[PDB]
RNA sequence: UGAAACUCAAAGGAAUUGACGGGGGCCCGCACAAGCGGUGGAGCAUGUGGUUUAAUUCGAAGCAACGCGAAGAACCUUACCAGGCCUUGACAUGCUAGGGAACCCGGGUGAAAGCCUGGGGUGCCCCGCGAGGGGAGCCCUAGCACAGGUGCUGCAUGGCCGUCGUCAGCUCGUGCCGUGAGGUGUUGGGUUAAGUCCCGCAACGAGCGCAACCCCCGCCGUUAGUUGCCAGCGGUUCGGCCGGGCACUCUAACGGGACUGCCCGCGAAAGCGGGAGGAAGGAGGGGACGACGUCUGGUCAGCAUGGCCCUUACGGCCUGGGCGACACACGUGCUACAAUGCCCACUACAAAGCGAUGCCACCCGGCAACGGGGAGCUAAUCGCAAAAAGGUGGGCCCAGUUCGGAUUGGGGUCUGCAACCCGACCCCAUGAAGCCGGAAUCGCUAGUAAUCGCGGAUCAGCCAUGCCGCGGUGAAUACG
């Protein structure tokens, strides 16, 4: 649910946190 | 062989020197 | 990350060995020319303007 | 290795640390992020947590682990196999 | 995606660079930048005025830019008065003595930077992008071109499916050295996206 | 003889442009064949799959992804993870309010970042014998507008690139043919590397392509003559070193030179075979140059950019970690398995480049990596520099070896704040697999392949055996 690949399975987002 | 740093081939090879390849 | 990597190479570093060059152009990391400031990229595009001093499509 | 002409490297902070508490009859346990320092026989029989970038890995230290920096003894990958 | 830039192409041979200078390993990248920052200013600041070429010459601590703008008195102003608070502004960022000609536009309709940025105008004010190609390149055979070429690319009229559009007259060979191109490139901003404008005259062979 | 329920939004005819054919004809490309060296096996270098991991950031995917973005990941880079921190913020403009600062030296704490902090002293135009209050480069505390995002969509995009393919092709204007799509031209005979050119023709022209103009190499001229050159005489510590000289070599600009120009032969012509002059001959070798288009090809992570999304956090600083993991699998490579070889000493011959916190002569210390001294060079002058295979001479004697140099122990050097994860190099010791590689498979038609070394970009150093160049030596074979 946060940025880039691979998807968190929110839509658009991603596992990566800042 | 170029891989025999214990040569003077192999110090031709990485481009070094010492007691095998002196200047 | 990029704004705050285009100042941070700016910055002078707490140690000599984190200095590194970016394209003063666009900020690229890599690929960058000393003696234009520049990265491989921005190079051939202000080249191809002539917008470069003597620069000019080498051929051999 | 570092050139002997040169120092034997602690960072000097973990130093301090250390014989402050040598001083003052030891032992407190000591946590650190500096990986890169010398095991130096003034720490001998102390702890060290030293950090694994996840972690303070507790290590004792013994007269025969004194030429070493301190991240040989808290590993970073955590491995145990495939299968 | 292919073709080679027409002018980087004939660099020596057809087309001189928009900056005249030797310097040396030691500072020549120096100059580069003040020379890109200078241009930044101008075509920032003189867009208004058809800004067509930004020569920029260099002999030692004294630098002579030369704008090539269609309406120079949108550079002037009240009498010198715009064109000094900007030869001034210059130095600001200059340090040296910043000389600042203007020179007349032999035709503005052959200078393709100029057909450019007059096309990607109208696709940014919402005309019939089809229409403004066949516009062009007749308003610049009229003016004796011998052939004129322009191209379009994005997503015309915001249509979903982005196309290329393009329309030439007379002829532009642009496998010849010795033909004389000048091509310029104009970039149109819309509400859906980004255009590019390109533009290349045929002005002969020498 | 001959239905219906039910179900579909088509089922069809001819003809058009394509694409395709284990249809035809005519051509071509290291496409096969002919050859020469390799890959597939080994060990190691690097990329990738897979898996693992707190993270092993993200992308590239048959040819055309896989030493690809990466022309330099220890920290930096860095986009990832853990932890400690910042909230108009690292950066932009602009509005206030309170200090009223500007900027350079500190200090307590802490891994650092940060939090708390302690010094001095600002013009600007001013009313100045005055208290001094303003205003203003630019700093700071709070408050806003706003900044920030390598978060997503390359199936919304620009730009740039890949690719079919340097393949010979793609079209248009008018005329003509057809109800029409479309056709003609562009087809046909001959020719060429080529839609190159000739001849023919309901077509006649024209544009994008091909060629040409540009660059390097090959011969000659002019112009120059130092830092380059030394033919011939004068010196000489015998070094073009000094006198001199620019002939030559070269260097770097401007030209000449090849056009099927000439002779023979074929031909309607274009051209084609052969000959002569000539350094060079049929485009002299090589490069730069890439048609309309194709692939919803690649890139939102260089950049630009519409829309979607985050706002004490999907932003920003820091320390450490990771990008270097390893039951495995593939790719591109390095080094070899040896005697046409390996080793030691001695001695020859390049080209292109780089070089003022740079190249380092030379001198001493050290087995050496290196260190210390130390001249010259803003470099046709001084240096990197020795090229290496070669040639001469000695040693090895067919052995897992004086072949091979992986792995591991120990001891050093240097760059760097710092080499545990995770650097290169040096010396002692160790001395693995490998005896020419299964099915399979790649490159090259000549100064090519093979083999030899040299340089540069990036860069503190370097994981480069990679990449882009440079010259040395120099083959085999093409019937078809
Ligand atoms: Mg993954
Ligand atoms: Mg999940
Ligand atoms: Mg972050
Ligand atoms: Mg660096
Ligand atoms: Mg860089
Ligand atoms: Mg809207
Ligand atoms: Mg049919
Ligand atoms: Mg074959
Ligand atoms: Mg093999
Ligand atoms: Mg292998
Ligand atoms: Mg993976
Ligand atoms: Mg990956
Ligand atoms: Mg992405
Ligand atoms: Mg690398
Ligand atoms: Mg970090
Ligand atoms: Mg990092
Ligand atoms: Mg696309
Ligand atoms: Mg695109
Ligand atoms: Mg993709
Ligand atoms: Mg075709
Ligand atoms: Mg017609
Ligand atoms: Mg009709
Ligand atoms: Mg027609
Ligand atoms: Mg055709
Ligand atoms: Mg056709
Ligand atoms: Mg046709
Ligand atoms: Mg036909
Ligand atoms: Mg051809
Ligand atoms: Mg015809
Ligand atoms: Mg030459
Ligand atoms: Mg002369
Ligand atoms: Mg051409
Ligand atoms: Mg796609
Ligand atoms: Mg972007
Ligand atoms: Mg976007
Ligand atoms: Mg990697
Ligand atoms: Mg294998
Ligand atoms: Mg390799
Ligand atoms: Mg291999
Ligand atoms: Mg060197
Ligand atoms: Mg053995
Ligand atoms: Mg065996
Ligand atoms: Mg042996
Ligand atoms: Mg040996
Ligand atoms: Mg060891
Ligand atoms: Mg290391
Ligand atoms: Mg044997
Ligand atoms: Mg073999
Ligand atoms: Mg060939
Ligand atoms: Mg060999
Ligand atoms: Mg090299
Ligand atoms: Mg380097
Ligand atoms: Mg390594
Ligand atoms: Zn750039």
């Amino acid at each position: 649910s946060k940025k880039s690949k691979p998807g968190d399975g929110k839509f658009g987002r991603g596992v990566k946190r800042g | 062989g170029k891989g025999d740093r214990r040569t003077r081939r192999g110090k031709i090879w990485r481009g070094t020197y010492g007691k095998y390849r002196p200047r | 990350a990029r704004k705050a990597l285009i100042e941070k190479a700016k910055r002078t570093p707490k140690f000599k060995v984190r200095a590194y060059t970016r394209c003063v152009r666009c900020g690229r990391a890599r690929s960058v020319y000393r003696f234009f400031g520049l990265c491989r990229i921005c190079l051939r595009e202000l080249a191809h303007k002539g917008q470069l001093p003597g620069v000019r499509k080498a051929s051999w | 290795p570092r050139s002997l002409k040169k120092g034997v490297f602690v960072d000097d902070h973990l130093l301090e640390k250390v014989l402050e508490l040598n001083a003052k009859g030891e032992k407190r346990l000591i946590k650190t992020w500096s990986r890169r320092s010398t095991i130096v026989p003034e720490m001998v029989g102390h702890t060290i947590a030293v950090y694994n970038g996840k972690q303070h890995v507790p290590v004792y230290i013994t007269e025969n682990m004194v030429g070493h920096k301190l991240g040989e003894f808290a590993p970073t990958r955590t491995y145990r196999g495939h299968g | 995606g292919n073709k080679i830039h027409p002018i980087g192409f004939r660099l020596g041979i057809t087309r001189d660079w928009e900056s005249r200078w030797y310097a040396g390993k030691k500072q020549y990248r120096h100059l580069l930048l003040e020379d890109q920052r200078i241009r930044g200013l101008l075509e920032k600041e003189l867009y208004s005025a058809g800004l067509a070429r930004v020569d920029i010459e260099r002999a030692a601590d004294n630098v002579a830019v030369t704008v090539h703008v269609a309406k120079p008195g949108v550079v002037i102003g009240r009498g010198g008065e715009r064109i000094r608070v900007l030869r001034e502004e210059l130095a600001k960022l200059t340090g040296k003595n910043v000389a600042l000609n203007v020179q007349e536009v032999q035709n503005p309709n052959l200078s393709a930077p100029l057909v450019a940025q007059r096309v990607a105008e109208q696709i940014e004010r919402r005309f019939a992008v089809r229409r403004a190609i066949k516009q062009a390149v007749q308003r610049v055979m009229e003016s004796g071109a011998k052939g004129a070429k322009v191209i379009v690319s994005g997503r015309i009229g915001g249509a979903e499916q982005a196309r290329t559009e393009w329309a030439a007259q007379g002829r532009v060979p642009l496998h010849t050295l010795r033909a004389n191109i000048d091509y310029g490139f104009a970039l149109a901003r819309t509400t859906y996206g980004v255009l590019g404008v390109k533009a290349y005259i045929f002005l002969g062979e020498v």
